[PDB]
DNA sequence: ATCAATATCCACCTGCAGATTCTACCAAAAGTGTATTTGGAAACTGCTCCATCAAAAGGCATGTTCAGCTGAATTCAGCTGAACATGCCTTTTGATGGAGCAGTTTCCAAATACACTTTTGGTAGAATCTGCAGGTGGATATTGAT
DNA sequence: ATCAATATCCACCTGCAGATTCTACCAAAAGTGTATTTGGAAACTGCTCCATCAAAAGGCATGTTCAGCTGAATTCAGCTGAACATGCCTTTTGATGGAGCAGTTTCCAAATACACTTTTGGTAGAATCTGCAGGTGGATATTGAT
């Protein structure tokens, strides 16, 4: 009976969609390992857990239930690894608010 | 067949480059401020457009797909999310 | 009795406070729409654009700028100013590796 | 026709941290965007790994030093402790 | 026994300076550079391939690579050079 | 069976010094699976790397010889990259051994 | 041993630089930014180096970090 | 006994070190420094000479450009003296 | 602002140590001939979106007035940083072993690929389910004229 | 240093746009069997780094003197913000053709495969050639005295 590898490696990100993936972006004649695929699927898993973790607290600290692209925004500048990691465009998102001392009244 | 596009950077008003500033939080704007930043802005879509086309041309098509937008940007250090 | 007047710089730190807490585009949609289509086809013509093609642009533009004027606002500080002047922008622009 | 995504597995994950939270659609678009990059970004660190070395296979040494190169400090601990105990977890069966 | 693009680009100096020579360590910077291109041009190559869900290289993607790495004037003329070079290989 | 027909190398055959072969065969090994790569694809790459060498050549090379000595250094080749608008775009590599462009803002000088 | 890095090395990459004056602050400062840029590079330097099970950093091990870090270094290779 | 005034000498070397192409930092001091580094990444760490080179010709060029830039910030507040704050604004531009 | 005095820079020089170039061999790579396959171009066609036009009301751009307060201009003192003599120590330079890695070759157990087949996880579109955008109004805080 | 004016903060409300589930299929994941590749363990071997040792010079640490630059203080004209009247053009949604992407099928030009020959590019030592260390002499620039 088929056993899903994604249920073998205890995760939730499709391991062998994934493996297709790699084998479909390295060099010619190229291999790719079953654990490559479970490696990276974990990666990718462990790094969204993070990302959402920061945006539904930033979400429920502003009393809604749905995360928006605003509230990744808030939760990716304010954390300075994710920001780091992160330095693409978020549709949507706006800016973290900051007005510098010298200019208050 | 859709009437000649003349001239339209100053379509980018006055109070669009303000709310812009104030969301970048700045607080008073030289009046020479204006004309500046609309040359700057249209540097930056003629590079930007000049990729996506280039995309749009290889694929032998007549559309600019956001794809291409998104592709044309990530070549330029301007990585977006959302779009693709 | 005299009508009502804020101070310079209230208003203006009011409307700081406003647009940093929302996430609207700011350019007007069509009028950016017309430019983009100005733009390509001064390169390629009839060419057509997906509608998420024109709002990739819009959200790219919109944060380019404010980036820029993040910059700025850094130069015309340091300098002891609470204006920025073209002068801001191209220092910004230059550090940058821009231009 | 079929487009794949990862909109399934974020809105998984999404459940298992927040049980109580949704995502609205534009902000799962910017999941998908970013779960995207990171796979471009590790799958290629990945297989200049393999040149470098002269190794033609992708295994899970080339993606684990690929996270260590493209991960931040504490992130890259965390990620590597979760692939090392996938991988141990799916050896063992 | 490791490549290099040295005897290469002793070649090309000697045509556009007959009298002029090259250091070993403004070899290695040149060495350097041809790497650096090539490696931008054929990774924008494959990208292009695999945007439009093909799997050949050709010299169309290499075209299109060119003018999307290379600042204009010189885009135009390497993008002349490189076609002026296939017609004379397939004659 | 007397006579083969005389070898000609596919650089020699598109009027080029780079080497074809070789940039198809390294073409073939940044292809993905079951990439494939073109008969002329080499060949254009060839042609644009020797066309980028032969510009900073000519710039380095006329540093050199308006410095009166033989051998391009890498001061040369900096400062022949560094004075073009196209090349400095396009070449934001250090230049080890290079140093810089003389240069001091006006405000500075007595 | 960051103070090896020493004021008259400092001041003469600032003259490099095109600086003429150079406040008494700024030395501490140089060495500060100076730590935290080789930090970067040599982490990745030795994960290469790490990766390739070797115990010896080598020029390549370094160029591919300043690389993968933006700061391309041509004559190396 | 002569006396230059402040800032002749200065603007001399300016003119000197840019004509000029050597390695502006001692080389035991830096390869020292570089081994100090390594040492909280891998124990019995070793280098070719010529990574400690490449490292740097790195620094160097990467310390130069940022003196280019502390110099723009500074000369941008109408000082010819570069500062701290001058350091720290050009780096937070760059995004460092 | 022309002198006379002083200091540095910058060509030019030679001789020789070392860097460039040349020369010859030989694994490895490029090329040829010949056979065989296949990715993708071409030609259809269905059928999404896309361009353009339309309507109408109000949200917002524009152009103007007027005065608060900002940038710019100027002065100047104190205090920092440049320049310099002096003298000491770190770096540089040159040499010597040998310890310990890299690099290379060989070689199987172990890993991965691939065709075929079975099976279901994942997708598109429809059907349900329901937050949250805005709309409204009162408490609190901020602001600017007295 | 007591208020009127105005904005902000923060609950409360509902309908429908959009978040989530449901539904039906099917593309692709997984199992099996068999073929092919390869990562890495094993065992070497020169050859790079590392450790040690030594002398000496030049580059740096230090202390002193003072010039000039930075920061502070002050004045003010005009530039930019706040507020308002006015009216236009942006917004939202729908229609209408039809252009042009997608999806599908077929068949070569174009690509790969494989055996074998020819050619070349890398390497190391010899043979040449050249920058460079210092030294000099004149060009140029700086500094203080009138
Ligand atoms: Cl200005
Ligand atoms: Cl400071
Ligand atoms: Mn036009
Ligand atoms: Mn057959
Ligand atoms: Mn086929
Ligand atoms: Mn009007
Ligand atoms: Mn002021
Ligand atoms: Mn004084
Ligand atoms: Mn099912
Ligand atoms: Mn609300
Ligand atoms: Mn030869
Ligand atoms: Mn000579
Ligand atoms: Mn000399």
């Amino acid at each position: 009976k088929a056993v899903s590898r994604s249920q073998r490696a205890g995760l939730q990100f499709p391991v062998g969609r994934i493996h297709r993936h790699l084998k479909s972006r390295t060099t010619s004649h190229g291999r790719v390992g079953a654990t490559a695929a479970v490696y990276s699927a974990a990666i990718l898993e462990y790094l969204t857990a993070e990302v959402l973790e920061l945006a539904g607290n930033a979400s429920k600290d502003l009393k809604v239930k749905c995360i928006t692209p605003r509230h990744l925004q808030l939760a990716i500048r304010g954390d300075e690894e994710l920001d780091s990691l992160i330095k693409a465009t978020i549709a949507g998102g706006g800016v973290i608010p900051h007005i510098h001392k010298s200019l208050i009244g | 067949h859709r009437k000649v596009l003349r001239d339209n950077i100053q379509g980018i008003t006055k109070p669009a480059i303000r709310r812009l500033a104030r969301r970048g939080g700045v607080k008073r704007i030289s009046g020479l401020i204006y004309e500046e930043t609309r040359g700057v802005l249209k540097v930056f879509l003629e590079n930007v457009i000049r990729d996506a086309v280039t995309y749009t041309e290889h694929a032998k098509r007549k559309t600019v797909t956001a794809m291409d937008v998104v592709y044309a940007l990530k070549r330029q250090g301007r990585t977006l999310y959302g779009f693709g | 009795k005299k009508p009502h007047r804020y101070r310079p710089g209230t208003v203006a730190l009011r409307e700081i406070r406003r647009y940093q807490k929302s996430t609207e585009l700011l350019i007007r949609k069509l009028p950016f729409q017309r430019l983009v289509r100005e733009i390509a086809q001064d390169f390629k013509t009839d060419l057509r654009f997906q509608s998420s093609a024109v709002m990739a642009l819009q959200e790219a533009c919109e944060a380019y700028l404010v980036g820029l004027f993040e910059d700025t606002n850094l130069c015309a500080i340091h300098a002891k100013r609470v204006t920025i002047m073209p002068k801001d922008i191209q220092l910004a622009r230059r550090i940058r590796g821009e231009r | 026709s079929r487009k794949e995504s990862y909109s399934i597995y974020v809105y998984k994950v999404l459940k298992q941290v927040h049980p109580d939270t949704g995502i609205s659609s534009k902000a799962m678009g910017i999941m998908n965007s970013f779960v995207n990059d990171i796979f471009e970004r590790i799958a290629g660190e990945a297989s200049r790994l393999a040149h470098y070395n002269k190794r033609s296979t992708i295994t899970s040494r080339e993606i684990q030093t690929a996270v260590r190169l493209l991960l931040p400090g504490e992130l890259a601990k965390h990620a590597v402790s979760e692939g090392t105990k996938a991988v141990t977890k799916y050896t063992s069966a």
